[PDB]
Order: structure tokens, then sequence, then C-alpha cells
């Protein structure tokens, strides 16, 4: 069908945060290796983590994802003042609704 | 450097055809696929289709079946995208993406993107 | 007590590697020595000594094999090398004044133009017949002044007809020191172990036939049809289908052409279709209807296993965007055809009156995608009639859809090398490592 | 038109893909790749 | 070479190309080359002292 994810989650500076979303497991099966994109406000999106358990070059590994038995999660360890952007999950062709990670001023 | 340039477009009237371009440089252009994606303001992404510039074989989703045409001029390493019979809900921003560098060999997912062009329509002036 | 080491020579141990391979043909005599070199090859053995093995397991991969790349490189290198000493058609691109063929209200046109002669000062005027897909206007405002298609970008060379393009069997035989392993499983889904493994000196004959959207003269399956791919759950990999019973197909061009040779210089010659004598009609191709519907039923019943036991399967014609991977392209009798295949994938499946297909013909082709090269094709005299065994299918999955059970299927021309993957998916080259160490008791007398 | 020099603009005939058409073109050439042919005394140059 | 040249490509036959300098846009000046003076004199002194 399609992938869904919570619209927005709260976050405080310094605290490690988490985001987890997964549709019906019959389409996922745990092996599609959903990726994660970062959409900046009014900018060009960029890849944060590709298929699974692996980080591409050019991006810091201070925040990374993993795949549980039934849900793919993304842990942002050591939140900073540069995480003001949306996070999207993407399969081969299907996409998610969207998640916003907000910080406290 | 590996990058993709586009050309900004003006607001068009309903019932008109838009012209979208995408020019690449650096890496060889006739080796990998190229996708087209759209983003609505305040919503999620939606995939349009994929073109193979090596042989011109295209494949697009059923949401735009019979309304979009994709071509290619490999003599200058540029792509094209046409779309006529527009509506009001097609106000979005378009992007052309490739998969030039990745350890895995599968076509998905794509990482490198371009600048992007925001196309919107207005009924009257 | 303690143990000692022993070295063994001749122990059976292999390792996945890669290397080059040479030709291998059978003893045959013939208008010979076609583009595929035969005199410069090794005559194969009369009977291959296939050897069976037991209790042996190993892996395979049809989408990462290295023999297909070497075969493609050899084919393209041989095709390029067999065209060097042939004639070059440089002064052919003189402007043309071409008229209609007087059939009242058309496929071909008669064009007249100036041409040189052996004497550098004389200029003759000759006429010929050209097809509509090898000519592009130059004025457009609006009179008729035509020119060729290729010499705006690249050069052109002729294919002098002393050689032929007929495909012949070619065995790929590994050198001394390597070996080939053949899998004999009747349920080889593409990747994984294979119980029945055999070792053969080298493979059987292979017909390097070029085709798009439809394999031809391949190898029949056994007891079932096969549906293979690399990843089915993504729309970025062409899906291969192999039938279990070949379907007969008859292509024909009923025209009666004539070869007309004219001089272009000292020691050269230029052939053209001088005149068409008879009835102007379109070249067509016929395929049986009941057998096609039965085969489509079989293939959809086999494909239902991968997409739920109750779904809607629909077919559609090609998407478009070219003249080589939208239609069905092949060659036979010395001519290249382009037969539309829309009249085949025009059905919808849920839960003696033969079919006909039109065909167009091109002469100035640009096969083996490149730059700076374009191969002219000489015309064949008489009539052509080609019977073939269509066996294969190449299908791209679909586009993206929201949610349904009615996914479609559209055929698309592959990467001009998957035609051999329907024949080299049960072969693998491997090397030998006859060294090894083993622990046991020994005390070599120093004496 | 630099008044009183290293390079000079030359114009000449050149062929085309069509064997009968002839199109004149101009370019710039350095003074060390050109030698006169007349010398008595007009300007008619050629390559070296 | 401080000039600002332009590449101009013209056709010469079927499938060939011929490049040439275009009409230069900028300031016509002579291409030059600079070398330090004190280091050159020091190196020449060293080499003559060694050659003596
Ligand atoms: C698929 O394999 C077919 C073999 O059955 C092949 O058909 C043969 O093609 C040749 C090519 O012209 C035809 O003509 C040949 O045989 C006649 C016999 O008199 C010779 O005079 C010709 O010189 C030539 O050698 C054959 O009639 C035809 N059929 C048979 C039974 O040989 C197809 O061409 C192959 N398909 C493709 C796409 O190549
Ligand atoms: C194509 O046209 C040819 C010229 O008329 C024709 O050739 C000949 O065949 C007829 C019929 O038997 C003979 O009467 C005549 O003498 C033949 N001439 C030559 C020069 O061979 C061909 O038969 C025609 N093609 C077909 C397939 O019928
Ligand atoms: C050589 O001359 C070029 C043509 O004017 C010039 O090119 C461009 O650079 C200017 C300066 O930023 C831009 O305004 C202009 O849009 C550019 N045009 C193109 C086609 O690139 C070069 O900069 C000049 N060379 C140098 C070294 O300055
Ligand atoms: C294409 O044009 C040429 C020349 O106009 C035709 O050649 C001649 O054909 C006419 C028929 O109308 C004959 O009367 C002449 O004797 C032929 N020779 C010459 C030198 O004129 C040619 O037949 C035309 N092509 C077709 C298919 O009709
Ligand atoms: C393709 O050509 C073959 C060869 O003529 C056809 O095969 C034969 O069928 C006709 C009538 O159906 C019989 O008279 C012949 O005796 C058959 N010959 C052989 C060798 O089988 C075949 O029918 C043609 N294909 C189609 C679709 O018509
Ligand atoms: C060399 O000569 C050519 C032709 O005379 C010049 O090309 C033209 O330049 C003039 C400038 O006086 C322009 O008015 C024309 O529009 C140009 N084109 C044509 C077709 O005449 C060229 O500029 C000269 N080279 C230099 C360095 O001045
Ligand atoms: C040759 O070029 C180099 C690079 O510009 C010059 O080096 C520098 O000298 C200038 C001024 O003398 C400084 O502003 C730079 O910071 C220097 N850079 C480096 C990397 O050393 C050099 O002086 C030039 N040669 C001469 C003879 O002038
Ligand atoms: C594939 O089949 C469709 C089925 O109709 C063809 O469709 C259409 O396009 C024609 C010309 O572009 C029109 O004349 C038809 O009216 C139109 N029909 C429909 C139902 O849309 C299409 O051309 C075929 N494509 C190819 C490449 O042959
Ligand atoms: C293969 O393995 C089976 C089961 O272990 C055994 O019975 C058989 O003898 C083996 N084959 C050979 C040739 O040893
Ligand atoms: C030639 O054929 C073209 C193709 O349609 C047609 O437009 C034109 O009118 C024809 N001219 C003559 C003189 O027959
Ligand atoms: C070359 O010279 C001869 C001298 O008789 C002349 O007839 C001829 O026309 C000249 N060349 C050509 C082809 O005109
Ligand atoms: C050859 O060219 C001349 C002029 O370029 C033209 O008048 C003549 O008709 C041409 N020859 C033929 C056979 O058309
Ligand atoms: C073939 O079977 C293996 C065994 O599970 C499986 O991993 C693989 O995905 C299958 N491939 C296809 C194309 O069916
Ligand atoms: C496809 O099938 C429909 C079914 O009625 C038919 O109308 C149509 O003509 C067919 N298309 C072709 C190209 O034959
Ligand atoms: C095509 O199939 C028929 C029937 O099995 C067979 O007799 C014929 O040899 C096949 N053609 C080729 C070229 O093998
Ligand atoms: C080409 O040659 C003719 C005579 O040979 C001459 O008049 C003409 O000027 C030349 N073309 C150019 C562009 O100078
Ligand atoms: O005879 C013309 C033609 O007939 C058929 C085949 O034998 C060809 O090899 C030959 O060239």
């Amino acid at each position: 069908s399609a992938l869904t994810q919570p619209r927005s989650v709260s976050g405080s500076p310094g605290q490690s945060v988490t985001i987890s979303c997964t549709g019906t497991s019959s389409d996922v099966g745990g092996y599609n290796y959903v990726s994660w994109y970062q959409q900046h406000p009014g900018k060009a999106p960029k890849l944060m983590i590709y298929d699974v358990s692996k980080r591409p070059s050019g991006v810091p590994d201070r925040f990374s994802g993993s795949k549980s038995g039934n849900t793919a999660s993304l842990t942002i360890s050591g939140l900073q003042a540069e995480d003001e952007a949306d996070y999207y999950c993407s399969a081969f062709e299907y996409f998610g609704g969207g998640t916003k990670l907000t910080v406290l001023s | 450097q590996v990058q993709l340039v586009q050309s900004g477009a003006e607001v068009k009237k309903p019932g008109a055809s838009v012209k979208v371009s995408c020019k690449a440089s650096g890496y060889t252009f006739t080796g990998y696929y190229m996708h087209w994606v759209r983003q609505a303001p305040g919503q999620g992404l939606e995939w349009m289709g994929w073109i193979n510039p090596n042989s011109g074989g295209t494949n697009y989703a059923q949401k735009f079946q019979g309304r979009v045409t994709m071509t290619r001029d490999t003599s200058i390493s540029t792509a094209y995208m046409e779309l006529s019979r527009l509506r009001s809900d097609d106000t979005a921003v378009y992007y052309c993406a490739t998969q030039v560098k990745l350890d895995s060999s599968a076509g998905y997912p794509f990482d490198i993107w371009g600048q992007g062009t925001m196309v919107t329509v207005s009924s009257a002036s | 007590e303690n143990l000692w080491v022993t070295v063994y020579y001749g122990v059976p141990v292999w390792k996945d590697a890669e290397t080059t391979l040479f030709c291998a043909s059978d003893a045959k005599a013939y208008k010979k020595h076609n583009v595929w070199a035969t005199h410069a090859c090794v005559p194969t053995d009369p009977n291959p000594q296939e050897i069976h093995l037991e209790n042996v397991t190993e892996e395979f991969n049809m989408w990462k094999n290295n023999m297909v790349e070497q075969m493609h490189t050899d084919i393209i290198s041989l095709w390029d090398q067999s065209l060097k000493p042939c004639v070059k058609l440089t002064p052919l691109c003189v402007t043309l004044q071409c008229t209609n063929v007087n059939i009242t209200d058309g496929e071909l046109k008669n064009c007249s133009f100036n041409m040189t002669t052996e004497l550098r000062d004389k200029r003759q005027k000759v006429h010929a017949l050209f097809y509509k897909l090898d000519i592009v206007p130059i004025n457009e405002n609006q009179n008729t002044s035509y020119r060729l298609i290729n010499c705006n970008t690249a050069a052109i060379t002729q294919a002098c007809p002393k050689v032929s393009f007929e495909p012949i069997p070619i065995h790929y035989c590994a050198p001394a020191g390597f070996a080939i392993l053949k899998c004999k499983d009747k349920k080889f889904n593409g990747t994984g172990p294979c119980p029945s493994v055999s070792t053969v000196q080298c493979t059987h004959g292979i017909k390097p036939v070029v085709s798009t959207q439809l394999l031809l003269n391949g190898s029949l399956a056994e007891e079932e049809v096969m549906i293979r791919s690399e990843d089915i759950r993504n729309n970025a990999k062409n899906i291969l289908v192999q039938f279990n019973t070949p379907v007969q197909i008859n292509c024909t061009r009923p025209n009666n052409n004539t070869r007309k040779s004219i001089r272009i210089g000292p020691g050269q010659w230029f052939y053209a279709t001088g005149d068409i004598i008879g009835d102007i009609r379109q070249a067509h191709c016929n395929v049986s209807k009941a057998t096609w519907n039965e085969t489509l039923g079989k293939v959809v019943k086999q494909l239902r296993k991968h997409f739920g036991n109750n779904t809607i399967i629909r077919f559609a014609n090609s998407s478009g965007g070219d003249l080589e991977v939208t239609t069905h392209s092949f060659n036979c009798g010395g001519e290249f055809f382009y037969c539309d295949t829309s009249g085949l994938f025009n059905s919808t499946w849920i839960s003696n009156d033969s079919i006909t297909l039109p065909c167009r013909i091109k002469q100035i082709i640009n096969m083996w995608q490149r730059i700076g090269q374009a191969m002219y094709a000489p015309p064949i005299q008489g009539v052509i009639r080609c019977v073939s065994n269509i066996t294969g299918l190449i299908l791209t999955r679909d586009g993206g859809s929201t949610d349904s059970t009615t996914e479609t299927f559209r055929p698309s021309g592959g990467d001009m090398r998957d035609n051999w993957r329907s024949e080299l998916y049960k072969y693998k080259v491997v090397k030998i490592e006859p060294l090894g160490v083993a622990p046991t008791r020994c005390k070599r007398r120093v004496v």
C-alpha cells in the first residue's frame, strides 16, 4: 500500500531522540531496506542513510538508523542546533507522509 | 562535479504545456537511469517516472499516464519533460535525480539531486 | 603424539575466478567465411564427454556472470573488424531531388542525383529507390529537396556482400587449466544452490541472434515455463520469461526487388534497389492465434504465483520513444525488419484465423550504439521468407500505483545483451588449485 | 583595427557535408603559422 | 597568457569537426613569464662557485 509516519515529534537540545514508523509488514517483510531522506525548508533534499545499517559518505554518523524485527527506526544521538528539517522514509517507489523534528529555543 | 542544473519557469495558465529541463555534467550520461519527482507545498513527495537516456525507454506511474512525455538529446547530455492539459492541483516543485554513486547496485534509492524548479498555475491574471 | 604436514598434488579444489575463452566450432564445409570467423577457430570434438558429479553443492548468479560481457565484447570487436577493408560511401550524401512513387492517394520514393565516375571530370546522373525512414527534408519551406539521415552527424560505410550475417553455432571452450560447471536442476529459480552439477569439456552451440522485445531461436524449457528476474518487488529490472513450447512465426516481404550496381570510383561499386517489379505491398508477419492465447494463459497462470492467488493481469503496448525498443526488431535473409507488436499485448485477464502484424524496413542502421559509424545494408534480390520459433519474452513490471490488484505489463527492448542470458545462465567458469596441506604422522628419514 | 600585432583574422572557403555547397568562414591565426605566396606585394597567405 | 580566447567549431565534412580560435573578447596583450630576481642571482652565484 503506502508508508505512514507521525506528523511531528518533540525534541530538546542535547537529548537523544528517536523516530520509528512502519506500515503493514506484508509489504515490508523486513528486507526492503527503507531509506531515510532529509528535506530542508526551501532547499534541495539529501540522503541521510541508504538502504539499511549503512551510512553513505560525506554525512556524519552522529545520528543513524537501524531495522528492528518489525519496524525501522532512526535514532538521533546528540541533538544539536542544525536538525531543523523534515525526515522522510522511502521504499523502492513508495514514500511516507512526513515527520518534523522540532527543537526548543 | 556531479550535479544537475535546471531552468526556472514562469507561471502558466490552465490548459497549457510546460517545458522542464535537466542538464547533467561530469559523469557519463548514457550509463544510468534518471527519475522525475514532484513535491507539493506542505505535503509529501510523489514519484512521476524514470527515463533511460541510453535507449530512450521510459516508464511512468499511472497517475500521469497519457499526459506526460519524456525525451532525451544525448548529443548535448540534456533531458526534457513536457506536460499539457494542466489543472490547478498540479502546483508543485519538480526535481530530476540520479544514482551516480552508491555501494549497492539496485536502482533505488537515489541520493544526488539538483536545484529544482517550482511550477505553479494561475487561472486569471 | 604430535603431527606433521603433507602436501598433495592433484587434489580437486576450485575457486571462483574469471579469464578469457576462445572459439570452438564443428567440422563443416560450404559465399563462405561470414562475419563470425570459422577458419580461424578450433574444430570441436565429435562427442562431448559430459561427466556427472554427486554430493557437490555450490552457488550461482545469472545477473553477475562474467561470460556475457566477454561475449558482447568479442561480438562487437569481430563485427567491427569484419568491416574495415570494405567500401566507404563518402560521396553518396550529395543533395537529392526525390519524387513520389504514380500511386494515387506510399512507402518508398525514387530519388535522382549526381554521381562521380572513374574519370575525375565526368559527372553522371543516376536514379534509385529509397525508403521513407532513411531520408530527411532540408528545406521544409516547402519544396522537395531531400538528404540522407546519418551524414549530418556521423560517417557511413557499405557492407560489401561477399560476407553473410547468418548466425551459426559457436561453442565457448575454456583453456587448459580451467573448467566449466553446468547445473541440471528443473526448478532453478535463478540464484541459489543446485543439487545436480556436471562437468563438461565445454558448452554446446550458441546462436548469437540479435532481437528486441522477443527472443528468437533460443532454448526451450522443460515441463514448465520459467519466469526469472533479479528483484521482482521493484520496477527497475527487466523480467525474463521462457516458454516450454516454441511458437511459430512467419515474416515475409512479398516485393520483388532488383539489385542495380553503379560505379562510384576506380575499383569501387555501389549497389541500390534499382526497381521494384510486381505489386507494391507492405511486408508483414503472421503468428498463430490459438497457440498464442494458450501460451499467454500458461504464462499468466505461472506468473500468478508471485503476485497473489487472485489478481488482475493486464498487458499494454510499448511506451515509446525510439525506433528500436518500441517495435519488434530483428534481421533475416540479409534484411532488417521492424514489426509493430501492439497486436499482441492487447488483452486483459481476470480470475485458421491467424494474427497479422505490419512491418517497416530500414537500410541505414545505427546498430551497436556508438558515434561516428553507420552501416549501410545492400539489398537482397528476389523474395524473402523467414520462419522462426519465438520462445522468449522481456517485460518491465509497471509504473507506480496507489493500491490495486490490476498491475499491468509492458514489453520493452532490453540492453541488447540479455538475449544471451537465456543461454548462459547455466554455465560458470572456475579454476583449479591442485595444492593443499593435510596433517598426519610422518618422519622423513634424513639418512 | 589596432593601429601601429601578433595575430591576424583570415577568411576562406570551406566545404560542407553536402558535396556541392561551399560556405566561407573566418578565424584567427598567429603570425608564425602563415607564409605569404605573392610577395609582389599584395596580401595572400597560406599555411606553413 | 592573459588573453581570453573562444573556441569556434565548424563542420568540415560528414562526421568531422574543426576547431579554431574565435574572436577574442578582452584586452590584446602579450603572453609573458615571470621569474624571481634575488633567488636567480643567488643560484647563479652558487653555480659559478661550484663551477670554479
Ligand atoms: C531462426 O532459425 C531459423 C532456422 O530454422 C532461421 O531460418 C532460416 O533462415 C535462412 C536465412 O535466409 C533461410 O534461408 C536459408 O536456407 C535456404 C535454403 O534453401 C538457403 O537457400 C539460404 O541461403 C539460407 O541459408 C531459411 O529458409 C530459414 N529456415 C531454415 C529451416 O533454415 C531463422 O532465420 C532464424 N531467425 C533469425 C531471426 O535469424
Ligand atoms: C521477379 O521478377 C523477375 C523478372 O521478371 C522474375 O524472373 C524470371 O522468372 C520468370 C518466371 O518463370 C521467367 O519467365 C523469366 O525468364 C525469369 N527471368 C530471369 C532474368 O530470371 C522472378 O521470377 C520474379 N520473382 C519471383 C519470386 O517470381
Ligand atoms: C572571458 O569572456 C567570457 C565572456 O564574457 C567571460 O564569461 C562569463 O563571465 C562573466 C563574468 O562573471 C559572466 O557575467 C558571464 O555570464 C559569463 N558567461 C559565460 C558564457 O560563461 C569569462 O569570464 C572571461 N574570462 C575570464 C577569465 O574572466
Ligand atoms: C523515379 O523517376 C525516374 C525518372 O523520373 C523514373 O525513371 C524512368 O521512369 C519513367 C516512368 O515514368 C520511364 O518512362 C523512363 O524511361 C525511365 N527512365 C528515365 C531515364 O527516365 C522511375 O521509374 C521513377 N520511379 C518509379 C518507381 O516510378
Ligand atoms: C508458417 O509457415 C509454415 C510453412 O508453410 C506453415 O506450416 C504448414 O501449414 C500449412 C497450412 O496450415 C500446411 O499446408 C503445411 O503442410 C504446413 N507445413 C509444416 C511443415 O508444418 C505454418 O502454418 C505457417 N504459420 C502460420 C501461422 O500460418
Ligand atoms: C576579421 O575580419 C572579419 C570579417 O571582416 C571580422 O568579422 C566581422 O567583424 C566585423 C567587425 O568590423 C563585424 O562588424 C561583423 O559583423 C563581423 N562578421 C561578419 C560576417 O562580417 C572579424 O571581426 C575580424 N577580426 C578582428 C579581430 O577584428
Ligand atoms: C608565482 O605565483 C605564486 C602564486 O601566486 C606566487 O606566490 C605567492 O606570492 C604572493 C606575493 O608574492 C603571496 O601573496 C602569496 O601568498 C604567495 N603564495 C604562495 C603559495 O607562495 C609567487 O610569488 C609568484 N612568483 C613571482 C616571481 O611573483
Ligand atoms: C498503444 O495502444 C494505444 C491504444 O489506443 C494507442 O493509442 C492512442 O494513440 C493514438 C495516436 O497516438 C490515437 O490515435 C488513439 O486515439 C489513442 N487511443 C487511446 C485509447 O488513447 C497507442 O498509440 C499505442 N502506442 C504505440 C506506440 O503504438
Ligand atoms: C553421496 O552421499 C550419500 C549420503 O551421504 C552416500 O550414500 C553416497 O555414497 C555418496 N556418494 C558417493 C559417490 O560417495
Ligand atoms: C507526394 O507525396 C506527399 C506525401 O503525402 C504529398 O503530400 C504530396 O502532395 C505528393 N506530391 C505529388 C506531386 O505527388
Ligand atoms: C584541364 O585542362 C584541359 C586542357 O584541354 C581542359 O580541356 C580541361 O577542361 C581542364 N580541366 C577541366 C576538367 O575542366
Ligand atoms: C546535377 O547538378 C546540377 C546542378 O547542380 C543539376 O542541374 C542536375 O539536375 C543534377 N543532375 C541530376 C541528374 O539531377
Ligand atoms: C530464488 O530462491 C531463493 C531461495 O529463497 C530466494 O532467496 C531468491 O530471492 C529467489 N529469486 C527469485 C528471482 O525467485
Ligand atoms: C485491442 O483490443 C480492443 C478490444 O475491443 C480492440 O477494440 C482494439 O482494436 C485492439 N487493438 C488493436 C491495435 O488491435
Ligand atoms: C522450431 O520448433 C520445431 C518444433 O519443435 C522444430 O522442429 C524446429 O527445429 C524448431 N526450429 C529450430 C530453428 O530449432
Ligand atoms: C571563395 O572563392 C571565391 C573564388 O574562388 C571568392 O570569390 C570568394 O571570396 C571565396 N570565399 C570567401 C569567403 O572569401
